[PDB]
């Protein structure tokens, strides 16, 4: 019962997935190939995966939407977040990208209305030090 | 999530065993021969629908009596 | 006893017995030979009356550290009992034992389970394609559980491992075993082997075991219909089942389990029958591939005395009176007394792949580094090794393992064949020692004979990599651990009588600068007539690693005739070599010099004046500025399970090991890459075996130099 | 004793077995002996083709 965030285009990573997947009896290769197929269909960004386990060692993968932080990074065009959030601003986002990510978080989340996800993403941008406009 | 179950062999035993090897890797002539003889092993579990029905078509073309929901 | 005589390889078995430290292989071999008539009564290494454990160090450490061969032919089939060391520090000895045999036997304890070193042993024994039959011993112990060990074996190394003989006894002094395929229980309540059909106490369990064994053997056997007939109401013929079991063993895919009461001799006769019938014949066995001298492919030779000659020396001994006796692993051809064969040193170009710093290929011996040799020699005295005694034999047919005395060039792995068509059998995996230990020769004769002694040691143990450092002129010995180093030192101080002195390992270090500096070099030396007056000014700055030494001359006006500037450069180079760190410098590397001033006189100052001027100029420049001491860093390969990832890499914080990635080998095993300076890698073998509990190995590859902090 | 080592390249490192021979060299005042090339640890000099037997080099092929 573990969850991870991992790059879409490559399987069998060294740091994150290897050991944690190993200590849980999950078959590494079958998960790698299925995730690679799904993420080649996706081809947008890295994807987070949750690992659910059974007594018969069968494994089920839970694939959510692309991470909100990464979506805000691609919307702001920058790669690395601001080292001093609210103290230096690296980029600015208009409400179109914020609302697209808000629809994404609506699809992935418990939010009743798109406004809730919009304010969630505005808070994420505040955390990064990225202005929402 | 689908589990494939084979019910018999028929008059085309050799082809059935070969195609059973083709569907699921790791089986030889003798191991799959014994499997289709009786040895009720659930070879593949939780496979996708396209894999299930392509295996169904291949096995039926091999002369095997297979059931896929 | 009687000399085992066979005239055909199919009547010869080459079995390299393997097991853990504390395996009891020597006692089992003694029991097997006592059954076969070689020995009247079985000896124990605790008393010291055994055969295989003949070496002094084996008795000294009470465990087999050196391999041995015991020959015994029963039911017309020659069986070669090759005992092999089980310690991790002697992995090469067991590797050579496997490489010089057509079968392997795993002898383990019934009261103890399988540990990681024995798991690694099984892993290595798999990647040689050797049929491994499981032997369960130490049945006398109160804690002995054959069933638990068999269950663990069936759990770990797949379900293919299936028991062949099921013991019947109290678990302490077992009264015998049950023949499954033969339907015949062998009782020993009277101390004698009585093959009889079982009384029926576990007849249902006997039938279950027979059916399981039959399914395990037939499913691999060629005839698919055999299982159908067995399930169709017909009991399979006994001869057909025995043939199927033999064929299944021949594929190196089946692992029968044969518990033996090595304490009482129960299990010996049945195990001998198993060897005689089920074991693959050397002609049917996958012989090592045979190479032509220049590398062109050649088909492996037919395992027949009638066929072309083929053999291989894999051991070497010593004796005051007689001389050297070397084991020979014969694959093909007929060996006859007073014949001439080819002695080939592996054609070391084949083993020239990598080799770490020392580039060890075969038998090393820096004076004669790498074997790579072709020698034609008359053979000495034929003999069959039985402990310290050697039983002579007239003829050696193909597939048999023999030993010839009175030899001079023979080395471990030296392929023997016809001198007109010489051959190089494929060298087995040669483990590089990773614990370099420095020694110093007390007297001159000590090291003068040390070359011969180390060449002999390589002829016995090629895993000892030797490389004498030229920088400090101190011989450096590489070993695999405390056991390997102890064995090497014992043999050195005993087998050739050499006094030794162990000293600290020395590793070098360099000099480079930290920034731009200027230097002034003046030479004045009264002569009376033509002057000796040179005033040179230089400018030296550091250079990046590998960028070499750069010299620039910018004397304005050309006061120095151009034949004196090379003397200035020579003095600069001499100052670089001597060093500039205080008064005890080191050779300066990777700096650029800019000589921008000079003066000269022609008649007197040929070279020396300007050499001294340049040395003083560089001293003035380098003393004014800073400097750095450069030490080396290496790439380290570490593969430990997911649980040892933290326990290792947190300790690397104290050991300055910077990780690059924890690559996932599969589920648990994780591949770790880190660059660690060789300072911390001095004693890493012992530390590694400590923290990983004898479940850790490593690799080392020199990467570059780094400044010292 | 101090012995000269003929040839251009020698493998000899410190304390290796050799075979010394008599011979005079002016340039070295205190040297009275020469080391035979091609005996014991001493290797016959490499790339040698003329007057080969003096330097212990085998014949080419
Ligand atoms: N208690 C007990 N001691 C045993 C048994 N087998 C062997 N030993 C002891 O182990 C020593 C020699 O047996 P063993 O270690 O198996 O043989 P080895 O040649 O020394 N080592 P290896 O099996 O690795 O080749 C003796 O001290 C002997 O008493 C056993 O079943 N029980």
């Amino acid at each position: 019962l573990i969850k991870l965030q991992i790059q879409a285009g490559q399987a069998n990573p060294a740091p994150p997935v290897g050991p944690a997947l190993g200590q849980h009896g999950v078959n590494i290769m079958e998960f790698c190939k299925a995730y690679n197929a799904a993420t080649e269909s996706q081809r947008g960004n890295v994807i987070p995966v949750e690992i659910t386990v059974y007594e018969d060692r069968s494994f089920t993968f839970a694939l959510k939407t692309p991470p909100a932080a990464k979506l805000l990074l691609k919307a702001a065009g920058v790669q690395k977040g601001s080292g001093e959030p609210h103290k230096t601003k690296v980029a600015k986002v208009t409400w179109d990208q914020v609302r697209e990510i808000a629809e994404t978080k609506k699809a992935d989340l418990n939010a009743n209305d798109i406004d809730a996800a919009a304010k969630i993403i505005a808070g994420t941008a505040r955390s990064m030090g990225i202005t929402v406009e | 999530e689908f589990d494939v179950i084979l019910e018999g062999a028929g008059e085309k035993k050799i082809g059935v065993i070969k195609v059973v090897r083709e569907i699921v890797s790791g089986l030889g002539l003798k191991e799959a021969k014994d499997l289709v003889d009786s040895a009720p092993k659930p070879l593949l579990e939780k496979v996708t629908k396209e894999a299930a029905d392509d295996a169904k078509a291949k096995l039926e073309a091999a002369g095997a009596s297979v059931t896929v929901k | 006893g009687s000399v085992p005589t066979a005239e055909r390889p199919a009547a010869i078995r080459n079995v390299a017995l393997v097991g853990p430290s504390g395996g009891g292989k020597t006692t089992l071999v003694e029991a097997l030979l006592v059954a076969g008539g070689v020995l009247t009564r079985p000896g124990s290494v605790a008393d010291g009356s055994t055969v295989c454990d003949f070496d002094e160090a084996e008795i000294a450490q009470q465990r087999s550290v050196s391999l041995a061969l015991a020959s015994l032919s029963h039911n017309g089939i020659k069986v070669n009992l090759i005992d092999t060391p089980g310690y991790a520090d002697f992995v090469g000895e067991l590797r050579a034992g496997l490489r010089a045999a057509d079968c392997a036997l795993f002898v383990i304890a019934a009261n103890e389970t399988i540990d990681e070193p024995t798991k690694t042993l099984w892993q290595e024994c798999n990647e040689v394609q050797m049929p491994r039959a499981v032997v369960i011993t130490k049945l006398d112990h109160p804690r002995a559980n054959y069933d638990a060990a068999l269950t663990a074996a069936q759990e770990a190394f797949g379900d293919k491992v299936a028991p062949l003989y099921f013991p019947v006894g109290d678990g302490e002094s077992c009264k015998g075993v049950v023949g499954l395929l033969t339907r015949t229980y062998y009782d020993y309540s009277g101390g004698t082997h009585t093959a009889r059909p079982p009384d029926g106490s576990h007849d249902a369990a006997i039938a279950e075991l027979r059916g399981s064994l039959i399914e395990g053997v037939i499913e691999e056997s060629e005839d698919e219909t055999l299982m159908e007939r067995y399930l169709g109401g017909e009991e399979i013929d006994e001869a057909v089942l025995i043939a199927d079991l033999e064929k299944a063993v021949a594929r190196a895919s089946f692992f029968p389990v044969i518990p033996v009461c090595s304490q009482s001799g129960v299990g010996t006769l049945e195990l001998l029958d198993i060897i005689s019938r089920g074991f693959p014949a050397p002609p049917e066995h996958q012989l090592p591939e045979v190479f032509t001298p220049q590398g062109a492919p050649r088909k492996p030779l037919s395992c027949d005395p009638d066929g072309p000659l083929l053999a291989e020396v894999v051991k070497t001994t010593s004796d005051p009176y007689v001389g050297r006796v070397s084991l020979v692993r014969v694959f093909s051809g007929t060996i006859r007394p007073d014949a001439t064969v080819h002695v080939s040193g592996h054609f070391s170009a084949f083993t020239d792949t990598s080799g770490s710093h020392g580039a060890a290929a075969a038998a090393d011996g820096s004076t004669h580094s790498h074997a790579d040799h072709d020698e034609d020699e008359r053979i000495g005295t034929l003999s069959f090794p039985l402990g310290k005694q050697q039983r002579p034999a007239p003829t050696v047919v193909a597939g048999d393992i023999c030993a010839i005395g009175r030899l001079s060039r023979a080395e471990t792995g030296d392929t023997l064949s016809d001198k007109t068509d010489p051959l190089v059998l494929r060298p087995w995996t040669m483990p590089d020692p990773l614990l370099p230990i420095a020694v110093a020769p007390r007297a001159k004769t000590d090291e003068d004979k040390l070359s011969v002694g180390l060449q002999r040691l390589a002829a016995e143990d090629p895993t000892l990599r030797i490389e004498q450092n030229p920088e400090t002129h101190q011989i450096v010995l590489w070993c695999m651990g405390e056991a390997h180093a102890a064995v090497v030192l014992d043999a050195l101080s005993r087998r050739y009588g050499v006094s030794v002195d162990t000293v600290e390992l020395r590793v070098p270090l360099r000099e480079t600068f930290a920034g731009k500096a200027t230097g002034h070099g003046r030479h004045v030396k009264q002569s009376g007539g033509h002057g000796q007056y040179a005033v040179c000014d230089i400018e030296v700055e550091p250079l990046p690693e590998g960028s070499g030494f750069e010299f620039v001359d910018k004397v304005v006006g050309g006061a120095v005739p151009r034949q004196f500037i090379p003397s200035v450069e020579k003095g600069v180079r001499a100052q670089m070599e001597k060093g500039v760190t205080g008064e005890s410098g080191y050779p300066v590397v990777d700096i650029r010099v800019t000589l921008f001033d000079g003066k000269a006189h022609s008649v007197d100052s040929s070279d020396f004046a300007f050499q001294m001027a340049g040395a003083l100029a560089l001293r003035d420049a380098a003393a004014a500025t800073k400097i750095n001491l450069l030490e080396p860093v290496d790439d380290v390969t570490i593969v430990v399970p997911d649980d040892l990832v933290g326990t290792i890499m947190g300790d690397l914080s104290g050991r300055r090991g910077r990780v690059l990635g924890t690559d996932k080998h599969d589920a648990d095993r994780t591949v770790i890459k880190a660059e660690i300076p060789e300072v911390e890698l001095v004693r890493y073998a012992i530390d590694l075996r400590s923290m990983s509990h004898g479940a850790g190995q490593f690799r080392r590859s020199f990467a570059r130099y780094e400044p010292m902090p | 004793v101090t012995a000269y080592i003929p040839g251009e390249g020698h493998n000899l490192q410190e304390h290796s077995m050799v075979l010394v021979r008599g011979g005079r060299v002016k340039d070295l005042p205190g040297v009275r002996y020469k080391i035979i090339r091609g005996s014991l640890d001493t290797q016959g000099v490499k790339n040698r083709k003329q007057a080969r037997s003096r330097y212990g080099a085998k014949k080419e092929k």
